[PDB]
């Protein structure tokens, strides 16, 4: 788990 | 070219996303019962952890071991709260009016008043929680940011000495770079990046007040 | 709203327009120095208070935020203030044309040396970027504007102050990109510049938290 | 006297 699991990502 | 400067703005935002940090999960003993912490002792535990892992992820950051050891640890020193404090609210954004401080930790605005004074610093969370929100700040602008945190923080705080923050400012300038190629890649005006840019800027501002009112509180419960 | 249809040149026109005077300060112990630089503080407070109401956009929220506002950032436009005019003098704090003191004598209060230094630093950042006043100017409306934002407060009325609040720094950001533009800088120059000029403003945050701080102590 | 009369100016 990191921060890249979380929220909406440019891509 | 695998320097710092060197980097285009793609391969410095992938090489960022490589150093994330761990997200923590709070310390559980089921055959301790008592001993469980106090509010304050689960965040002090969390927030000691993270740490550990906070000094690896700088040191990762391209450009941020070319400083002298000294200078690593200053700029570690004044940035460790607000850098704790972001990569919360990141991780907050899809839990209105609550707080993810692990993902078995999920703390409301009224647990802030568990510990006199909490709940203040509480409110300016949600609030960059909510201003993050109504952004739709992305996860990219999100690391960009923290590594700017990290060499913003205390720089302002002899040729060597300005070598090195001459050094720092260029690394700066490049993060820049990198988060509006992020912006433009994603078919923003030129207009409507320089918007952005400041208003992601000026939350740093916030982010700063919340880390200066956090180490109030800290020092003064010694 | 005045402020939304006003050109880039001419909020800088109204920025410029609204500077306040700068005063002069009416042997050094921790008192008398201290007595010094509260006196001149309250005699700026006063012209701050009639500048911040020429500040586009300032007027048209309600008193109470425009209090609020006020309370939140007035420590932080005195120290902004103070770095512009102590740019040209190393080593000194020009806190009035005849009060120019250099970091020795901040040591005269006790805990006062820390912040003097922050200030000298700031000075120091300035004129390595060689900060130009319209830049400055559209800094201290920025703080006026974006200290207390996130500590309002309930009503769709507030709701509609921060969105005003928002708009009108946005155009602040458009002001700063067309002087940097004016000046020649390349695109990429002119978001470089813009990111540097802003994290400033985290500085001078630190430094009026530290501030505040002394102050309440005593 | 104000802040015009001290450091640079674009303008
Ligand atoms: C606001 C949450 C918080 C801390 C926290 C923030 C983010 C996070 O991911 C985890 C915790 C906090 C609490 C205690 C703390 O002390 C560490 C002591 N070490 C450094 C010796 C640090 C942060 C806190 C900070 C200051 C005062 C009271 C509470
Ligand atoms: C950094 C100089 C300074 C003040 C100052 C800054 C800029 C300026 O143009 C004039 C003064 C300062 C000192 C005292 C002060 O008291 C205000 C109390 N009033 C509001 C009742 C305000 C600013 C100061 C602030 C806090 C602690 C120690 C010194």
């Amino acid at each position: 788990l990191t921060s890249r699991d979380f929220g909406s990502w440019y891509a | 070219n695998s320097l710092a400067l060197s980097l285009t703005a793609d391969q410095m935002v992938s090489a960022l996303l490589d150093a994330e940090p761990p997200i923590l999960y709070s310390e559980y003993d089921p055959t301790r019962p008592f001993s469980e912490a106090s509010m304050m002792g689960l965040l002090t535990n969390l927030a000691d952890r993270e740490l550990v892992h906070m000094i690896n992820w700088a040191k990762r950051v391209p450009g941020f071991v070319d400083l002298t050891l000294h200078d690593q640890v200053h700029l570690l020193e004044c940035a460790w709260l607000e850098i704790l404090m972001i990569g919360l609210v990141w991780r907050s954004m899809e839990h209105p009016g609550k707080l993810l401080f692990a993902p078995n930790l999920l703390l409301d605005r009224n647990q802030g008043k568990c510990v006199e004074g909490m709940v203040e610093i509480f409110d300016m969370l949600l609030a960059t929680s909510s201003r993050f929100r109504m952004m739709n700040l992305q996860g990219e602008e999100f690391v960009c940011l923290k590594s700017i945190i990290l060499l913003n923080s205390g720089v302002y705080t002899t040729l060597k000495s300005l070598e090195e923050k001459d050094h720092i400012h260029r690394v700066l300038d490049k993060i820049t770079d990198t988060l509006i190629h992020l912006m433009a890649k994603a078919g923003l005006t030129l207009q409507q990046q320089h918007q952005r840019l400041a208003q992601l800027l000026l939350i740093l501002s916030h982010i700063r007040h919340m880390s200066n009112k956090g180490m109030e509180h800290l020092y003064s419960m010694k």
